C-alpha cells in the first residue's frame, strides 16, 4: 500500500479529508499542552512520573503524555470508552438497543448522544476524585500560591477537564462528521506514537554518551519490522471454503472467513478492562494491599503484562465470538439457494462453525498475546523501559496506519 | 480443535513489503505531523 496511498493522494477528496484531519490533529496536539488554570502544572507531573504516579503510567500514554503535565487532554479521551463495555454490557440485556441501532444507522445516534452525555458525566467524575485524595488531600502540594485545596480551585478544575474532554470528543465528532474516518481511534494512536518520540531521539546522543547503543536498537526496531510484515499478511489471512448452487440476482462467489476479522476492536476493549481495577486502586499512596493491585498489573512489570498477555488474547476470541455476522450470513445462503459440500442445515451448521472458530482463534490471538508480551521482555532485555513501549502502544502503531490503507482502498473500490 | 490451514487461503501473500511499507510511511507520518504541532506552538509563544 506504499505506491497507491500515493496515487490516493492524487484524488482530490480523499487527500482533502487527510488535512482537516490535520486541522484537528494540531488543535489536538495544542490541546496536548494545556495545564490546570490552579494546578502548578508545575507541581502535577514527576508525582505522576515516579513507581507511585507512574502506575497512572497507562493514563499519561493514551491520552498523550497529556496526564502528567495534566493538560486539557490530561484523562484525554477515555471517559466516552468505559462507558463503551458498560454499554456493550447495556447492548443483549437490553434487546432492542440494536434494534434501535440496526434499523438504520439513526438508532445508534441516541446510543452515541446518551454515551456522549454520560462521556462527559464521567468525565466529571473521574476529575472528582484525582481532586479528593490526590491533589487535593496532600494541601498546596500541586498547586499554586493562594489558590485554595477547596471547592474553587475543585471547580477551576472540572471545566479544565469538561470543556478538555468535551474537545478530545468534539474532535472526534468533526472529523467523523465533514472531514475523513474516525477521530477516534486516530486520536488514541497518535497519542502513544507522540509518546513513542523523543526518548529515540535521547537514545542516539546516547548511542552517543554509551547510553544503549546501535545493537540493542537495532534488535528493538527490527522486531517494530517484524511486526508491520506479519499482522498485515495476517490481517488480510483467512481459511476459503467450497461450495455450490442448483436451479433473484447476486453472488455466487466463494466465502471466506478471517483468521481474525478485527485486530483492533478486541485489543482496545482489552486495554480497557485492563484499566478499572487499576484506576480504582491507584489514589490510595497509604494502604500497602491497593499499592499492590497497582503495581502488580502494571502492564510494564511481567505480571500485569502476564494479565495483559492474557486479556488481549481471550477478548479477541470472544468478542471474535459475539456479533451478527454468522446469522447473517447463515440467512443470504437461505434466501437464494445455497449449501456447503456433505454440511446439513440446523445442527451440523452449528457444530461444523463451532470447530472453525475454535481452530483459528487459537493460533490467532495467542498471536496477540505473545503480541503483548515480549516489548517488556525487550524492557527486561535491551535499552529502554517507558509505559510507551509496553508493547501496547505500537499494535496500533501498525493498526491504524493499517485500516486506513483498509479502508481508503475499500472508499476508492465504491466509485 | 486444531486448525489445518487446508482449503484455506490468502489473496495476500507477494504484497507483504509493499503492505508493510505502507505501515512504515504512515506511522513516519504521524509523529513528525505531532511533533510539527509542538514546534509551532513553540514559535509563537517565544
Amino acid at each position: 500500500m506504499v505506491k497507491a496511498f500515493w496515487s490516493a493522494l492524487q484524488i482530490p477528496e480523499l487527500r482533502q479529508r487527510v488535512l482537516f484531519t490535520l486541522l484537528v490533529l494540531a488543535a489536538y496536539r495544542l490541546g496536548a499542552f494545556i495545564p490546570t488554570p490552579g494546578v502548578d502544572l508545575d507541581k502535577i507531573q514527576e508525582f505522576l512520573r515516579t513507581a507511585q504516579g507512574g502506575v497512572f503510567g497507562i493514563i499519561n500514554l493514551f491520552s498523550g503524555g497529556n496526564f502528567e503535565r495534566f493538560s486539557i487532554f490530561a484523562l484525554g479521551i477515555m471517559p466516552y470508552i468505559t462507558a463503551a463495555i458498560i454499554m456493550q454490557i447495556l447492548v443483549t440485556v437490553v434487546p432492542a438497543l440494536e434494534k434501535l441501532s440496526k434499523e438504520g444507522e439513526e438508532g445508534r445516534r441516541i446510543i452515541n448522544q446518551y454515551t456522549r452525555i454520560g462521556g462527559i458525566a464521567l468525565g466529571a467524575f473521574q476529575g472528582f476524585f484525582l481532586a479528593t485524595a490526590f491533589l487535593g488531600a496532600e494541601g498546596g502540594r500541586f498547586l499554586l500560591p493562594g489558590w485554595s485545596p477547596g471547592p474553587f480551585f475543585w471547580f477551576v478544575v472540572v471545566v479544565t477537564q469538561v470543556a478538555g474532554i468535551a474537545l478530545l470528543l468534539w474532535m472526534a465528532e468533526r472529523i467523523t462528521e465533514y472531514g475523513i474516518g474516525n477521530g477516534t481511534s486516530l486520536i488514541i494512536f497518535a497519542g502513544i506514537v507522540v509518546e513513542w518520540l523523543p526518548q529515540i531521539l535521547r537514545t542516539i546522543g546516547l548511542i552517543r554518551t554509551g547510553e544503549v547503543n546501535l545493537v540493542a536498537f537495532l534488535f528493538f526496531l527490527a522486531f517494530i519490522v517484524l511486526a508491520f510484515a506479519g499482522m498485515a499478511a495476517v490481517q488480510q489471512a483467512e481459511r476459503r471454503i467450497p461450495v455450490q448452487y442448483a436451479r433473484y440476482g447476486g453472488q455466487a462467489t466463494y466465502i471466506p472467513i478471517k483468521l481474525n476479522a478485527a485486530g483492533v476492536i478486541p485489543i482496545i476493549f482489552a486495554a480497557a478492562i485492563l484499566q478499572i481495577p487499576i484506576f480504582l486502586a491507584a489514589p490510595f499512596q497509604d494502604n500497602p494491599v491497593l499499592q499492590g493491585i497497582a503495581n502488580f498489573f502494571n502492564p510494564t512489570r511481567p505480571s500485569g503484562l502476564f494479565i495483559e498477555v492474557l486479556l488481549v488474547i481471550l477478548f479477541t476470541y470472544v468478542y471474535t465470538a459475539v456479533q451478527f455476522d454468522p446469522k447473517r450470513i447463515a440467512e443470504s445462503l437461505r434466501e437464494y439457494g445455497g449449501f456447503i459440500p456433505g454440511i446439513r442445515p440446523g445442527e451440523p451448521t452449528v457444530k461444523f462453525l463451532e470447530h472453525i472458530v475454535s481452530r483459528l482463534t487459537l493460533w490467532g490471538a495467542l498471536f496477540l498475546g505473545l503480541v503483548t508480551l515480549l516489548p517488556q521482555i525487550i524492557q527486561n532485555l535491551t535499552g529502554i523501559h517507558s509505559i510507551a513501549f509496553s508493547g501496547i502502544g505500537l499494535l496500533i502503531v501498525v493498526g491504524v496506519a493499517l485500516d486506513t490503507l483498509r479502508q481508503v482502498e475499500s472508499q476508492l473500490m465504491l466509485r | 480443535a486444531r486448525a489445518e490451514l487446508a482449503r484455506v487461503t490468502w489473496p495476500t501473500r507477494e504484497q507483504v513489503v509493499e503492505g508493510t511499507q505502507a505501515i512504515l510511511l504512515f506511522t513516519l507520518a504521524f509523529m513528525v505531523i505531532l511533533g510539527l504541532y509542538d514546534t509551532v506552538f513553540r514559535f509563537l509563544i517565544g
